[PDB]
């Protein structure tokens, strides 16, 4: 536990120095904000347009021109305009279900990631998860997923089965690994060697059924104390 | 013929080449036209042969730079032309990029060109390099071995 | 499921005029509908090619296939790739490949992950998903038999480990008469790659309603500007240019915002491709019908030109 939890500090608190060094980290929920301010100053530099007709500003065509032609070219640039007031929400509708979609994505991640544990490999952060603490932001939501990452591996020699007294073994929670001249039992995200006992295995049918099965004594520990 | 000259046979002005065809037309037909109303051949009216109109070299250009706070070379690249008609010259599937060395070290993708190939700052030049997919690792695989790690790292994973 | 389109880009003077000299003097003072139109489109252009990376590219080592290939009795050669065609796919991919197949200013980008690169990342998760198990997508590759891996397998379905054992050559010989029927049902069957095609379908009809739409007259005269600039005086003929011209530009914008939403039907569909990556193939599920009709056992990906297919 004091070498889980000085892991656990360790990198949590390396995360402040991941996001300040990469200021391209927070790039995601900025492109939001930098498309909806590049749309609406798009929006405001399009009324500079003259759309074909005599001026961009609308007050001088109606004090130059007679109200029998002022209207042809105050139409034209009213049905410019409304067609430019119709894109921009309809390009913002499209936008706004990305988010939406992106908000329930979101909101089923803290329903399972935060309120629970999901099984789930690459939902909740790369790796066996465990746990995980979202932090506040202006538009948007920051996850920490703490997950669990295997290191230190070992290769041992392995078997699906152990004959003994003409019967198979089948464990209950894990498999049978080995040094060479012995044969113990384990679990399979941790190395743990344990004798081999009635405790942990299952008999069913016979041993010759089994492709690759090693013959190797199993210790009941009823045995030695009742004798 | 052979060059991208402007074109006018009773009417129909534009611009393009002019190149010698192979399909044998029916003699009433004077201009021929291809699929979506484009003018595909328009036919000699003086020496009564056929030749058909293909339109000049035209593509996007596109300016790789890697920024005005580190360096100020770039490197053109024309979309989809091949650049025999108009100092590094490599040609990609998407088109011939100008300006920029090929390496065969292959890294990581910093600037999506296409077709497999990125660029990135060499530090001096632009480079171009086919992308790393990754490191490779043959696993030894064993009908009778297996692996199980002693120890684990906890890591905490970040999301936006 | 349909990963990634075919990334387009379109040009403003070819589209509207075609190479002519009074388009360049007149679009200018429209404002600027030329650069709001391509940073839509190349903004599909890197979405589309974050969703390809974002399927295929989840792993980070290359995994290599060993050359003993011998997994307890089971095959797997029609879903590693073939070392003997330059391709390096597997059976099914070439017959996946060969089932489905595919100016005016309208140009034509190629994605930037080519089928090769997709096809070696296709085998890298292949090899991962045989040699490992779970290891590889939750962190470092152990090495585990076949067999005991279908233990794991069939523990988290309920059913408890002596049943595999027992019955290992009838499940070995179950599997590779399935598998083999697999490809069979699939080259007989006329509509089973549907959804991939009718992707290819749309945006083909998409492109050619595009193209077809300046050959309309938009009530004018005629639908080409150089028979409008010799009839007509050029102050009388402005008002029709005028008429073509914001006729073409709506064309144009009605076809990038359609194209908007299919770009975002298909990348809500790689997201769930995404997961449908991790959770079959890199893990395993414990969900009802989501990696196939029943409880889930394994996956195997296999690449495809603009999507992804399970084996669940
Ligand atoms: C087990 O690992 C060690 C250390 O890498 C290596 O030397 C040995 O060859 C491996 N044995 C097998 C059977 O893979
Ligand atoms: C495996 O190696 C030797 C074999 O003689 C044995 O002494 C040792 O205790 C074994 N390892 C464990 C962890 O029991
Ligand atoms: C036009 O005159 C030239 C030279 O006399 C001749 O070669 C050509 O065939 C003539 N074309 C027609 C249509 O009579
Ligand atoms: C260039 O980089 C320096 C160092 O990071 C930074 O202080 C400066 O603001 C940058 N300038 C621009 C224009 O980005
Ligand atoms: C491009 O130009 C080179 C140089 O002439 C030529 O060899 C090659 O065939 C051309 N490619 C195509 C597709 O025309
Ligand atoms: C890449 O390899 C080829 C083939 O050996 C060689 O001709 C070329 O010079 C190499 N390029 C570089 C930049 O090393
Ligand atoms: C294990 O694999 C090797 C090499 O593929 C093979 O020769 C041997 O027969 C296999 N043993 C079993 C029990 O499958
Ligand atoms: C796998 O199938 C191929 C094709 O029929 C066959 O040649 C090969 O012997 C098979 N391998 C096994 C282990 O069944």
């Amino acid at each position: 536990q004091k070498l889980i939890a000085n892991q656990f500090n360790s990198a949590i608190g390396k995360i402040q120095d991941s996001l300040s060094s990469t200021a391209s980290a927070l790039g995601k929920l900025q492109d939001v904000v930098n498309h909806n301010a590049q749309a609406l100053n798009t929006l405001v530099k399009q009324l500079s347009s003259k759309f074909g007709a005599i001026s961009s500003v609308l007050n001088d065509i109606f004090s130059r021109l007679d109200p029998p032609e002022a209207e042809v070219q105050i139409d034209r640039l009213i049905t410019g305009r409304l067609q430019s007031l119709q894109t921009y929400v309809t390009q913002q509708l499209i936008r706004a279900a990305e988010i939406r979609a992106s908000a329930n994505l979101a909101a089923t991640k803290m329903s399972e990631c935060v309120l629970g544990q999901s099984k789930r490999v690459d939902f909740c952060g790369k790796g066996y998860h465990l746990m995980s603490f979202p932090q506040s932001a202006p538009h948007g939501v920051v996850f920490l997923h703490v997950t669990y990452v295997p290191a230190q591996e070992k290769n041992f020699t392995t078997a699906p089965a152990i004959c003994h007294d003409g019967k198979a073994h089948f464990p209950r929670e894990g498999v049978f690994v080995s040094n060479g001249t012995h044969w113990f039992v384990t679990q399979r995200n941790f190395y743990e060697p344990q004798i081999i006992t009635t405790d942990n295995t299952f008999v069913s049918g016979n041993c010759d059924v089994v492709i690759g099965i090693v013959n190797n004594t199993v210790y009941d520990p009823l045995q030695p104390e009742l004798d | 013929k052979n060059k991208c000259v402007n074109f006018n046979f009773n009417g129909l002005k534009g611009t393009g080449v002019l190149t010698e065809s192979n399909k044998k037309f029916l003699p009433f037909q004077q201009f021929g036209r291809d699929i979506a109303d484009t003018t595909d051949a328009v036919r000699d009216p003086q020496t009564l042969e056929i030749l058909d109109i293909t339109p000049c070299s035209f593509g996007g250009v596109s300016v790789i730079t890697p920024g005005t706070n580190t360096s100020n070379q770039v490197a053109v690249l024309y979309q989809g032309v091949n650049c025999t008609e108009v100092s590094n010259v490599f040609q990609t599937r998407a088109g011939c990029l100008i300006g920029a060395e090929y390496v065969n070290n292959s890294y990581e993708c910093d600037i999506p060109i296409g077709a497999g190939i990125c660029a990135s700052y060499q530090t001096q030049s632009i480079i171009a390099y086919t992308m790393s997919l990754g490191a490779e690792n043959s696993v030894a695989y064993s009908n009778n071995s297996i692996a199980i790690p002693t120890n684990f790292t906890i890591s905490v994973t970040t999301e936006i | 499921l349909p990963v990634s389109m075919t990334k387009t880009s379109v040009d403003c003077t070819m589209y509207i005029c075609g190479d002519s000299t009074e388009c360049s003097n007149l679009l200018l003072q429209y404002g600027s509908f030329c650069t709001q139109l391509k940073r839509a489109l190349t903004g599909i252009a890197v979405e589309q090619d974050k969703n390809t990376q974002e399927v295929f590219a989840q792993v980070k080592q290359i995994y290599k296939t060993p050359p003993i290939k011998y997994f307890g009795g089971f095959n797997f050669s029609q879903i590693l790739p073939d070392p003997s065609k330059p391709s390096k796919r597997s059976f099914i991919e070439d017959l996946l490949f060969n089932k489905v197949t595919l100016f005016k200013g309208l140009t034509v980008l190629p994605p930037l992950l080519t089928d090769e690169m997709i096809a070696q990342y296709t085998s890298a998760l292949l090899a991962g998903t045989i040699t490992s198990g779970w290891t590889f997508g939750a962190g470092a590759a152990l090495q585990i038999p076949f067999a005991m891996q279908m233990a794991y397998r069939f523990n988290g379905i309920g059913v408890t480990q002596n049943v595999l054992y027992e019955n290992q050559k009838l499940i070995a010989n179950q599997f590779n008469s399935a598998i083999g029927k697999i490809q069979d049902s699939l080259s007989s069957t006329a509509s089973a790659l549907g959804k991939l095609q009718d992707v290819v379908n749309h945006n083909a009809q998409a492109l050619n309603t595009l193209v077809k739409q300046l050959s309309s007259k938009f009530g004018a005269i005629s639908s080409v500007l150089n028979d409008i600039f010799s009839r007509l005086d050029p102050p009388e003929a402005e008002v029709q240019i005028d008429r073509l011209i914001t006729g073409r530009l709506q064309s144009l914008q009605t076809y990038v915002t359609q194209q908007l939403i299919r770009a975002a039907e298909i990348r809500a569909s790689a997201n769930l491709a995404a997961t449908k990556m991790s959770e079959c193939v890199l893990g395993q599920s414990k969900r009802v019908d989501f990696c196939g009709k029943g409880y889930h056992l394994m996956s195997f990906p296999q690449s495809a030109p603009h999507g992804v297919v399970f084996l669940h």
